[PDB]
């Protein structure tokens, strides 16, 4: 018998992870702050990773690699593929600049662009609504030629989701989602953002198109396949961003473990190249997905260190 | 500090008492007369706490006997290790105090008392450091009862700074002499409250039922009571008795056993249960002295919380285990465990086992179940008194139904106060 | 890079490799506290004492 | 010359003590009778032992050291121990009544009774120097003597020797290992009452060693002996400097000159190879990766997410500079050291030869070379956190506090000292993010 903790109600998938836990009747929800755990599902906020790996005689796993801030929040991405060696200054993630800073170089920038460049924080003219408006922020290039699904002119958004284990194996969930924009128009603006939230159902239900019928789009308007076409460099993207930051959050040597899953977001140019565009620590998941995927989080990052085909490609040892 | 002064009071403290001196005399290698023989060094290290060292070799049990009737007392100067005690520490009466709680503690009691406490004195001076006092006796009769409690009282008021402890046995209708036990048992219960600061409570209702639907005896006697006692006297004694890691005193126990002032009422459980051949493992010891039906008390654990507890482990066994089921037992149970009152389950080895048996688990815990022993006690004394009924009995000692009702309010606070950490 | 202060001796060596350049009471006082203290438990003495003549 | 005094107080200190001395003495060769062939200057030297050990006309080498706990025990075992006769009946104070895990006790009640003892001896020792550096305190944070005297006498220490400097080396509190339940709150009480009084403080958490002596020299329940021996090996490698030739931390000074930026951020995290006698010879390199293995700290914390504002390296053995440099160059690229942008990112190199020495049928292996990594993190913060946590689920519900009103003590230093953990906790905030 394992006992468990809960500190993100909000957390669906760990809802759902919880859920299945309780149902195999060798694990025990404790109340929050009882110490002797031996797994933590913690709050995105402030989680007290100084407190953990400390009980005697308890092997203690907890939801979240401490560190991968650095991925998960926007301006802190920048900074991290800019000025990382493994990560040159790279080509698949766009021009970007942060300011409150790095003003001059965007400007210097947009004039070598405005010399015959639209932007986002979406505009063209270099104005600003940063200033009139709240935090830190990364002034990027807006991706104007993007691969439209054509049977309406569409954008969209491939979201992937990926688990790192306590080992830092790096699964890559088989099943990942397209979120489907009305049509495109590049002189204008919803559509422009692939959103569900903005966007709340035509073509798609819940504007969210699967790898199934993506995978016949591709083959069928452009003799390619997802796999081909987009998913090497989707595995690609995915093992630089992880390899690079492992010696900073490995908890390989830690007196507790670390696991996590991450949400990339991907954009498609209309020369079949894949962008990363952020990476969310705290994703959600496609409603007929939660079901599989929870369970792999179980099967893969918790019952590995707690005993009790595969829907994961192994991007990692 | 080091040395430790008993005292036995009334029938049952004394024989629970001497019970208790045959068991350590025993295992410290002391026989009848006084002479040391036995094999290891651990044996005599410690034994300044319990025994004087007189003339050649011989040691005696630092105790105080004490007894309104000369009966249990003569017993004992009778029976085995009878004159291993000084014969100048036999204090005794000859009236008796009649099962009644208003004799011992205001009328005839007070006539002893000032006796009691010269040999007090004589023994206390003669020490080097003197940790405090251990008392023995039930809170249901009338000597133990209330000339004990009175005792305290004296005690404390000449040594405010020592330590106040006692195994104090609570009656239970189950093995009962007098339907006035409630009242006698509220009554020192008060006592307790105020004067004690580590009270072990030995309930006779737990020693009967382990008794008989346990160790499966039918019919027991007193002498089967006893034999549960006096195990958990040496096994919640060891610590201060035997050299080690956390060498034990009376008031690091009431430091690290007591978060708050009144609350210090300890349940003992003990396993293997006897009345064995084969040695049982870690793993069994564990689990049995954690189990209800090892409590010394009547109280199921499960019913409360645990704010504090203590684990004794003797004989030749692996600490990695000890450990290893020690935070099995917390970590599977981590519900009837409080969570502010962080790592409070302390656990100590000594490898010298009890007699008979290669290997023994005594366990001591603070946990709020106790406030189900006082529940049944008031209870029982309410019905009485509510039809003032016996009260005849301590009203013509001088006594009045104020004192009892405070009393009664008193330990009915306790229990108030014990849940109220039960919910949190 | 940089390695400076080299201080070499028939017992060690000593040296400093820099990576990148930057960017009271009185005994008086604790003895009133300690003798604060004595006080108050000598109040607390006196009080349970009185209660235990009462 | 420029002599240091060592205190210890309590148990722990005193049960260290004695190995860390025992340790010295087969370091510095000199034998239980106190006698150190190897003097050839009898009744006297300005050698860099004598900082440590004085010498009389029959040539015994006395520790300057003075034993105080608050319970005959123990400190009677040095007084009837293979060392008993290095050291002089004064220097051993031992009293009657330990303060029963309750710092009330042994600041106040029991405290006031002995210090004007202890400090006398002292003296003595003081007066037997000619110029004292100042004193090395060895400790527990969980005992009431610990905790409590400690305390006061550093208090009075600052105040009769005001000029001279104070060290210490305490013991942080880890459930295993034996603990009280009220160690939290004698800990942050010492703490507060004694930030002001210490310049430079070594914590060493007792789960750290723990785990060590467990996994690098498979002890399946490590005594305390086993891992005293192993912290007063530490505290030899940073004790050295003093006692041996060198140029690194000659002077008690010099420890908070290096690495104790501001007065109270004053606590360095120490990391140390460990090896069982079952032969693997372990490189600079390695064994400086090893000083920043999280596993080898004896404190347990993550470095990596906090930030550097010191790093000093204390090697012993073969060990040449130039291996050193390299290692540190291959390190700096491979793991993630950053400092704070106020602090030059260097590594202060120290090199004693004199190589390391085991007690004889203990569980470390001799070995030809170690290090002993000090730093500065403000991830050391950590273990406080860990420790106010404690002490907050304790003091809401006032738990065991009447043990201490009832010493003398007021509920309100308990919260003026928390709060002072608080103010600290966020001073490293701020020097770290
Ligand atoms: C003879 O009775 C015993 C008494 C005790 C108590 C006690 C009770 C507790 C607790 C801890 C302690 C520790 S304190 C300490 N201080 C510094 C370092 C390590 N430890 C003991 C030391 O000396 C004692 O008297 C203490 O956590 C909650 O409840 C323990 C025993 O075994 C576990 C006993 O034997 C059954
Ligand atoms: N590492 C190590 N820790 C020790 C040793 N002795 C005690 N401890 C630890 O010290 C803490 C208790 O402090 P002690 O030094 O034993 O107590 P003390 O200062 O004598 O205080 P009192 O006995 O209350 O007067 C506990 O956390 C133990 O883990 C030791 O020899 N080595
Ligand atoms: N450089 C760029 N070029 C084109 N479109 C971009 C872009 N950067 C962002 N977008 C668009 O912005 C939309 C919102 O995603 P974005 O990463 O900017 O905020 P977000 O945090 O809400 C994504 P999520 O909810 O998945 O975490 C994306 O669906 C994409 O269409
Ligand atoms: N366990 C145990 N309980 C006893 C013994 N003798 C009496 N009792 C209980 O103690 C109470 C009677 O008190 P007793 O000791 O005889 O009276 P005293 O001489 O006035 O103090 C009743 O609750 C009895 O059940 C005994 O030897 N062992
Ligand atoms: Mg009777
Ligand atoms: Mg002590």
């Amino acid at each position: 018998m394992y006992t468990f903790v809960v500190r993100d109600e909000n957390s669906s998938v760990y809802a759902e992870v919880s859920r299945l836990l309780l149902a195999t009747g060798q694990w025990k929800r404790l109340r929050k702050d009882n110490p002797r755990f031996n797994l933590m599902l913690g709050e995105r906020n402030r989680l007290p990773f100084g407190r953990l790996g400390h009980e005697p005689g308890l092997v203690q796993l907890v939801n979240y690699y401490r560190g991968a801030d650095k991925l998960c929040r926007k301006a802190s991405l920048v900074k991290l593929i800019k000025t990382s060696p493994e990560l040159s200054e790279c080509t698949w993630f766009p021009e970007s600049y942060v300011i409150y800073d790095e003003r001059e170089v965007f400007l210097a920038a947009y004039n070598r662009r405005r010399e015959g460049n639209v932007w986002i924080a979406i505009s063209s003219e270099a104005s600003d609504f940063i200033d009139e408006q709240g935090q830190v922020h990364v002034i990027q290039k807006y991706l104007e030629k993007p691969l439209l699904l054509e049977p309406g002119h569409r954008k969209f958004d491939i979201r992937s989701w990926v688990l790192v284990d306590h080992l830092y194996n790096i699964y890559l969930y088989r099943e990942g989602v397209l979120r489907t924009s009305e049509p495109y128009n590049s002189a204008n603006k919803t559509c422009h953002l692939t959103n569900h939230c903005i966007q709340k159902g035509r073509y798609e239900e819940g504007n969210e198109m699967f790898f199934e019928e993506f995978n016949q789009y591709l083959m069928d308007a452009l003799n390619t396949t997802l796999e081909n076409s987009i998913l090497l460099q989707i595995k690609h993207i995915i093992r630089s961003c992880l390899m690079c930051i492992e010696p900073a959050i490995s908890t390989k040597h830690l007196h507790y473990q670390s696991f996590q899953l991450f949400g990339f977001d991907f954009m498609v140019d209309e020369e079949l190249k894949v962008w990363l565009i952020e990476v969310n620590g705290a994703p959600a998941c496609a409603q007929k997905l939660y079901a599989e995927l929870c369970q792999g989080i179980v099967d893969v990052a918790i019952s590995s260190v707690f005993p009790l085909t595969s829907i994961f490609i192994k991007l990692h040892h | 500090m080091r040395e430790i002064v008993h005292i036995q009071a009334g029938q049952c403290g004394n024989q629970i008492g001497a019970k208790f001196w045959e068991v350590i005399s025993d295992e410290h290698g002391i026989d009848p007369t006084g002479s040391y023989h036995g094999d290891s060094d651990l044996q005599l290290e410690r034994i300044n706490v319990y025994y004087n060292e007189a003339t050649g070799n011989k040691y005696v049990p630092r105790a105080i006997l004490v007894d309104l009737e000369p009966g249990t007392m003569d017993s004992v100067r009778s029976g085995p290790f009878g004159q291993i005690f000084r014969p100048d520490n036999f204090v005794f009466g000859q009236s008796g105090a009649g099962n009644n709680w208003a004799k011992g503690h205001y009328t005839e009691g007070a006539e002893l008392v000032d006796s009691v406490l010269d040999v007090v004195r004589k023994e206390s001076e003669s020490c080097d450091c003197l940790q405090g006092f251990q008392l023995t006796h039930s809170l249901g009769g009338g000597t133990g009862s209330g000339m004990g409690t009175l005792l305290i009282s004296k005690i404390r008021e000449e040594y405010p700074d020592r330590i106040m402890n006692t195994f104090s046995v609570m009656p239970s209708p189950k093995v009962s002499d007098t339907v006035v036990e409630p009242y006698n048992a509220t009554l020192s219960v008060h006592q307790l409250v105020e004067n004690t600061d580590e009270t072990y409570c030995i309930d006779n209702e737990a020693l009967y039922d382990i008794c008989f639907r346990t160790l499966k005896l039918t019919t027991p006697t007193y002498g089967d009571l006893n034999h549960l006692v006096s195990a958990t006297m040496s096994g919640v004694t060891t610590c201060l008795r035997f050299p080690g890691q956390l060498n034990a005193d009376l008031r690091k126990l009431a430091v690290n056993m007591v978060p708050f002032p009144r609350l210090h009422f300890f349940m003992p459980g003990f396993a293997p249960l006897t009345s064995q051949y084969r040695a049982l493992t870690v793993p069994e010891l564990t689990q049995q002295m954690f189990d209800s039906k090892n409590m010394m008390a009547a109280c199921d654990p499960r019913h409360g919380r645990y704010l504090t507890v203590a684990a004794i482990f003797r004989g030749r066994m692996s600490m990695k285990e000890v450990d290893e089921q020690m935070l099995n037992v917390q970590n599977k149970n981590s519900s009837y465990f409080v969570e502010w009152i962080p790592n409070n389950v302390k656990t100590a080895v000594c490898d010298i086992p009890p007699r008979g048996l290669k290997m023994s688990a005594t366990f001591i815990g603070n946990s709020t179940a106790i406030q189900e022993l006082f529940k049944r006690i008031s209870e029982q004394f309410t019905a009485m008194f509510r039809r003032k009924a016996f009260l005849h009995w301590y009203t013509g000692e001088g006594m009045d139904e104020m004192e009892f009702t405070e009393a009664e309010s008193n330990m009915n606070d306790l229990v108030s106060e014990y849940q109220q950490y039960q919910d949190a | 890079m940089e390695v400076i202060e080299l201080n070499k001796c028939t017992s060690g060596q000593s040296f400093e490799v820099i990576l990148k350049p930057p960017s009271d009471p009185s005994l008086e006082e604790i003895q009133k506290k300690l003798e604060a203290a004595e006080e108050r438990r000598k109040y607390q003495e006196a009080e349970l004492l009185k209660h235990l003549a009462e | 010359m420029r002599e240091c005094i060592s205190i210890h107080v309590g148990q722990a200190g005193v049960q260290i003590g004695n190995a860390c001395w025992e340790l010295y003495c087969l370091e510095h060769g000199i034998q239980p009778d106190g006698q150190m062939p190897s003097d050839k200057t009898i009744g006297g030297g300005d050698d860099s032992f004598n900082t440590f050990f004085s010498e009389t006309g029959a040539g015994k080498h006395v520790p300057r050291a003075v034993f105080v706990d608050l319970e005959p025990t123990v400190i009677d075992e040095v007084r009837t121990g293979t060392y008993r006769q290095l050291f002089h009946p004064e220097q051993l104070i031992t009293g009657k009544e330990d303060a029963a895990n309750n710092y009330a006790r042994g600041h106040y009640t029991i405290g006031k009774e002995i210090i004007d003892l202890v400090l006398d001896r002292i003296r003595k020792l003081a007066d037997q120097c000619t110029g004292l550096q100042g004193f090395l305190v060895f400790h527990s944070f969980g005992g009431g003597t610990g905790s409590g005297f400690t305390s006061l006498l550093m208090e009075r220490l600052s105040v009769d020797y005001g000029k001279k400097s104070k060290l210490e080396f305490s013991i942080y509190p880890a459930p295993q290992v034996s603990t009280a339940v009220v160690e939290p709150y004698n800990s942050i009480l010492t703490t507060h009452t004694t930030l002001e009084h210490s310049d430079c403080a070594f914590m060493v958490d007792n789960e750290a060693i723990y785990d060590i002596c467990r996994r690098n020299l498979d002890i399946e329940r490590p005594t305390y002996t086993n891992l005293n021996r192993l912290i007063s090996q530490i505290v030899s490698s940073i004790t050295a400097s003093l006692r041996f030739d060198g140029a690194l931390n000659v002077d008690l000074t010099e420890f908070q000159t290096n690495l104790v930026p501001y007065p109270r951020i004053h606590f360095p995290l120490a990391t140390y190879p460990v090896i069982s006698a079952e032969h693997e010879q372990l490189s600079v390199a390695e064994i400086t990766n090893a000083c920043f293995e999280p596993a080898n700290q004896m404190v347990k914390c993550d470095p990596r997410h906090g930030k550097y504002m010191a790093c000093c390296l204390l090697y012993r053995g073969d060990v040449v500079p130039k291996d050193v440099n390299a290692a540190i160059a291959t390190i700096k690229t491979k793991r993630s050291i950053q400092f704070v942008d106020w602090c030059p990112t260097g590594f202060k190199v120290g090199i004693n030869y004199q190589p390391p020495t085991v007690v004889p049928g203990g569980d470390l292996a001799k070995v030809q070379r170690a290090v002993c990594m000090l730093s500065n993190t403000t991830a050391i913060a950590e273990a406080w956190a860990r420790l106010d946590h404690k002490f907050d689920l304790m003091y809401a519900k006032r738990a065991f506090v009447h043990w201490y009103v009832g010493e003398g003590m007021e509920e309100g230093e308990f919260s003026e000292a928390r709060e002072d953990m608080a103010a600290l906790e966020k001073d490293y905030e701020e020097v770290g993010v």
